[PDB]
Formats: C-alpha cells, sequence, structure tokens
C-alpha cells in the first residue's frame, strides 16, 4: 500500500488550552 | 477606529475566551456573547489586510508556471469553477485508474519547518503556543507570506479562496439549527478557540519585540485569522520530514485543488524523490472532474473542519458514550474481563450508518456489559477463558443467545432514547429541506442534524432485527456456534 498515506484536511486539535 | 480601542476590545475578548467552560446548558449563551464581541471588532476593521486585484482564475496560470519551474506535474488537467464544489481539477486527457498523474516536490510545500526558517522564526522560537501546535504555526506562516510581496509562495497564496464554509463563517441563525445535536459543542469550541487565539496573538504581535519584523504588526484583523485557520484546517496534510523520522503538517499546492469523493487514499509521500504523489482514484475521461478521497471522516468533521457536507458519506458515524457503572454488583468482574480484552470500562464508541452498525470493540463491550455472573467466570477462569475473550468481538460467536437478546435490547433502547433528545424529528428535517429555500451553509447544518438522527434510527432498526433473530434462536434452543 502507501508507506506515507496523505490525508487532505486531516483533523488536528486547535484547543491551545488542552 | 483607534489602535487603542482595538487593543481594549481584544483584551476583553481574551478574558472572555479564556474563562472556563460555563457548563453545557450555558454554552449557547456564551457563544452568542463571544460572537457579539467578535462582530464588533470585525465591523471596526477592514477585512483581509491583503487583497489582490485580479479574479481567482487570473492567477492559476502563474501557479502552473511556478509549479512547473520546480518539478511538479502541470499537464493533463485544468482548473474549472464547478458549481457544486467550487474550483477543482478537470482532466484534459483520459486518465486510467492507478496512473501516477500528480506529483509535488517538497520545495513547493509550506510546512512547519519552512515556517521556522521564515520571518516568523524569531517569534516561533519564544512563544510556547506556536511551538506546541504546528497547525496554528502554519496559519501564521500563511499570513506572513501573504503579507510579503516577494514571497516564494505568492503564486500559491494568490489562488487560495478568499472565503470558506467552515462554521466560523456561519450566521448565528445558521448555527442555531444545530441546537441539541452532538456536533454543536465542537462548533462552540472552534469559535471560542479561534477568538481566543486571535486576541492572544494580536496583543503578542503589538508588544512582543520578537514580532518587530512581522508584516502582521502593520495590520492583523480578525478576518485575517479566520481566513488563515480556515485555509489550514480545510487543506493541511500530514507528511514525513525529509529524514523520515518525524511527521509534520503541510500545505500542498496544486494537489490541494482536488475535491473529495468516496474511495480510498491514493496520495502518498515518496521519500526517495522527496515529493507528494497521487495516483488516479478511478478512470477519469477527458472533461471529467478529477476527485480524490480525503480520508475516512464523519460528516461532522467534514462540516466543522473541512467546510462542506458530503452526501452519501460511507464513513459517517455518531458518538455514543457507555460505561459499566461502579454500582453494578458485577463491576469488578466486568472491569477485569474488559481489561483482559483491551477495552476500557468507560468510553465513547461510534455507531455507523453502513453495515454493521457497531464495531468489534463495541460488540465486545456490550456483551460483557450484559453478561451474567456465570458467563463472566467462564471468561476469567480455566484453560478456555483466553479463547472466549479472543472471540468477544466476533459476531459469529455469541456468548449465549440470551446475552445477544439483552445487548441488542439495550442498544435499541439506548439509540431510541438518544433520538428523543433532539429538538426536531427526521420527518420535520426532511420537510424543512423540501419546503424552505436555504443557503448552502444552512443546508449543511440541517443535513448534519438530520444525518445524526438517521444513523440513530438505523441502529434502532438493525438492533430490533438482531433482537428478534436471536430471540428466535433462544426459543428454538438452537445450538450455539463454537469456534474451531
Ligand atoms: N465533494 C465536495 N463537495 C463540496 N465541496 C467540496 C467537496 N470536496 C471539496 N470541497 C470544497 O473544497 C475544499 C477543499 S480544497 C479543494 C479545492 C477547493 N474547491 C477550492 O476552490 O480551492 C473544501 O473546504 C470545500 O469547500
Amino acid at each position: 500500500t502507501l508507506k506515507y498515506p496523505i490525508e487532505k484536511g486531516i483533523v488536528t486539535n486547535w484547543d491551545d488550552m488542552e | 477606529v483607534s489602535p487603542k480601542e482595538i487593543l481594549n476590545l481584544t483584551s476583553e475578548l481574551l478574558q472572555k475566551c479564556s474563562s472556563p467552560a460555563p457548563g453545557p446548558g450555558k454554552e449557547w449563551e456564551e457563544y452568542v456573547q463571544i460572537r457579539t464581541l467578535v462582530e464588533k471588532i470585525r465591523k471596526k476593521q477592514k477585512g483581509l489586510s491583503v487583497t489582490f486585484d485580479g479574479k481567482r482564475e487570473d492567477y492559476f496560470p502563474d501557479l502552473m508556471k511556478w509549479a512547473s519551474e520546480n518539478g511538479a506535474s502541470v499537464e493533463g488537467f485544468e482548473m474549472v469553477n464547478f458549481k457544486e464544489e467550487g474550483f477543482g481539477l478537470r482532466a484534459t486527457r483520459d486518465i486510467k485508474a492507478e496512473e501516477l498523474f500528480l506529483w509535488v516536490p517538497r520545495k513547493l510545500l509550506m510546512t512547519v519547518e519552512s515556517a521556522k526558517n521564515s520571518v516568523l522564526g524569531p517569534l516561533y522560537s519564544q512563544d510556547r503556543i506556536l511551538q506546541a501546535m504546528g497547525n496554528i504555526a502554519l496559519a501564521f506562516h500563511l499570513l506572513c507570506e501573504r503579507a510579503s510581496p516577494n514571497s516564494f509562495w505568492q503564486p500559491y497564496i494568490q489562488t487560495l479562496p478568499s472565503e470558506y464554509d467552515t462554521p466560523l463563517y456561519f450566521e448565528e441563525d445558521e448555527v442555531r439549527y444545530l441546537q441539541s445535536t452532538q456536533a454543536i459543542h465542537d462548533v462552540f469550541s472552534q469559535y471560542k478557540n479561534t477568538a481566543r487565539q486571535y486576541a492572544y496573538f494580536y496583543k503578542v504581535i503589538q508588544t512582543h519585540p520578537h514580532a518587530n519584523k512581522l508584516p502582521l504588526k502593520d495590520s492583523f484583523t480578525y478576518e485575517d485569522y479566520r481566513w488563515a485557520v480556515s485555509s489550514v484546517m480545510t487543506r493541511q496534510a500530514q507528511i514525513p520530514t525529509e529524514d523520515g523520522s518525524r511527521v509534520t503538517l503541510a500545505l500542498i499546492p496544486l494537489w490541494d485543488m482536488c475535491n473529495h469523493t468516496n474511495g480510498l487514499i491514493t496520495t502518498g509521500y515518496n521519500l526517495e524523490d522527496d515529493r507528494c504523489e497521487c495516483v488516479a482514484l478511478q478512470d477519469f475521461r477527458a472533461g471529467e472532474q478529477i476527485y480524490i478521497f480525503y480520508g475516512t471522516r464523519s460528516n461532522a468533521e467534514f462540516v466543522i473542519h473541512s467546510g462542506f457536507f458530503f452526501d452519501n458519506n460511507s464513513h459517517d458515524r455518531v458518538k455514543i458514550k457507555l460505561g459499566v457503572s461502579k454500582s453494578d454488583r458485577l463491576y469488578a468482574m466486568k472491569a477485569e474481563v474488559l481489561a483482559r480484552a483491551g477495552i476500557p470500562t468507560s468510553s465513547v464508541f461510534a455507531l455507523h450508518f453502513t453495515e454493521p452498525p457497531i464495531s468489534a470493540q463495541l460488540l465486545a463491550f456490550l456483551r460483557v456489559f450484559c453478561m451474567t455472573e456465570e458467563e463472566l467466570k467462564e471468561h476469567l477462569l480455566g484453560d478456555s477463558a483466553i479463547d472466549r475473550i479472543f472471540t468477544l468481538g466476533n459476531s459469529e460467536f455469541p456468548v449465549s443467545w440470551d446475552n445477544e437478546v439483552k445487548l441488542w435490547t439495550f442498544l435499541e433502547d439506548r439509540a431510541s432514547l438518544l433520538l428523543k433528545t433532539y429538538k426536531t424529528t427526521i420527518e420535520e428535517d426532511k420537510s424543512v429541506l423540501k419546503n424552505h429555500d436555504l443557503s448552502v451553509r444552512a443546508k449543511m447544518a440541517i443535513k448534519l442534524r438530520l444525518g445524526e438522527k438517521e444513523i440513530l434510527e438505523k441502529a434502532v432498526k438493525s438492533a430490533a432485527v438482531n433482537r428478534e433473530y436471536y430471540r428466535q434462536q433462544m426459543e428454538e434452543k438452537a445450538p450455539l456456534p463454537k469456534y474451531e
């Protein structure tokens, strides 16, 4: 398959206080 | 109007958006109050600090030339403004499935590493937030380069959208459609995070001497930050660093013009040639839009992080929270069985729309949740106990007919109870969509709340079919399948 699959718009955490 | 007035308003916004959570029953009220302060700031500012004279399609030729000069693929497709998805790529020749048709070398990317080596570097080296969260670092990298006329990435930035459909751009009444859903809490958090971050960084840029050289010091509007974080959240990707030992977040030009369809991930990073590579998800005839598969996300994540609602999303799901209660007289045994199965005592599981509705882990949890004392003992003691645990997630090997009847009864009842916590029914949502004329953003919100209930209703129906099936097996006293 893909060794480094790339996810467009991957969900990240934007909570700077968490 | 006055720089002192903006400073005072942002200080108030910072205090408001740094206060702790007010409790779920007051999050709507807090949301409106934060919106009120943000809209007062926004109406006293001039929108995007940097605007461009041409139309969006006027700059795609320079994007192609710039990408071509640096080794990207630029033949076989063209940019087209599609009504449904906005701008995307259209094939100008036939492209066969699995054909490598798109590649982007690392030099064109905007990354956390290129953010460090840019004018933002000095502030990055001191501020703890930028160091801990590469997505925010990417957003300011994007803003700084946008405000830099001689930036290497100007051909890319000038072709980005000027506006998005993330919930940061919704009207108050468009978000109000989401009241009583699971999704609305994340909408609240996104608005509160964004407003807090804008106010924090506004005050930092104005006073911290490490921001002295920043082009943002001349003008840094709320609209700037909303645009930058929406650009990053709808487009960023995870890639390996040049060495391959760590990962990083990146904006990938040209490739990020592809819109989404159902399928499999066909984009990977090639570390030996140091470039992103994308093979065709399916055959694309000349004149057909080129799509990719973004990833296995729910419609709540597509709306909130990706700025759109995707019909017939095969990976949609809703959350369901379940736990063994410490007041159960069988808590200790149930907790031990789950622990030996690698399952927590309390967790947030998912319910899916496609078949089956529940995963192997949720099935395993529900079986233990409903086990009698003698069934728990057989999963804890003797030479077959480990084998019994191993099949706990397997639909073909139930613990007992009565255990299945009980767990599907509970699930049917729980999903029906969740359905009753929504402010509207499925029939009402469908009537609104049919008999009201709505904006794209309002439709996103209504289809999102409808989609939550439709997953719950299908879980109800599948659980009732499972309950009746296993009840028949109990009546007939059929032999239990054994694994061998
Ligand atoms: N299947 C789809 N339906 C609707 N909008 C889509 C879509 N796939 C992608 N999009 C849109 O495209 C964005 C991802 S970036 C893709 C290029 C974008 N259309 C542009 O004009 O720059 C999403 O935020 C959403 O606005």
